[PDB]
């Protein structure tokens, strides 16, 4: 669970915080 | 594969944050990511040892493929 939660948050940061 | 496609999009994001270098640096992660996530990347990205490597170069491509891509090969 811990890795699943952490990687979901990183995915949001990398793909859904800038207009890349 | 679908996993590879997602990993490549993450790789492309790190590449932009790295100013199109083939590696990223800890200072760039701290600059751009939330502190907990920056620290995770600083701790867990494998060192980049390819052309142009420098001390502290971090392999965002290998990290992203392991975390999101077709990693069981």
């Amino acid at each position: 669970n811990a890795r699943r939660k952490l990687k979901g948050a990183i995915l949001t940061t990398m793909l859904a915080t800038r207009n890349f | 594969s679908n996993a590879t496609d997602t990993a490549e999009q993450v790789i492309a994001s790190f590449r932009i944050l790295a100013s199109d270098k083939p590696y990223i640096l800890a200072e760039e992660l701290r600059r751009e990511l939330p502190p907990d996530q920056a620290q995770y990347c600083i701790k867990r990205m494998p060192a980049y040892s390819g052309p142009g490597s420098v001390p502290g170069a971090l392999d965002y491509a290998a990290f992203s493929s392991a975390l999101y891509g077709e990693s069981d090969l």
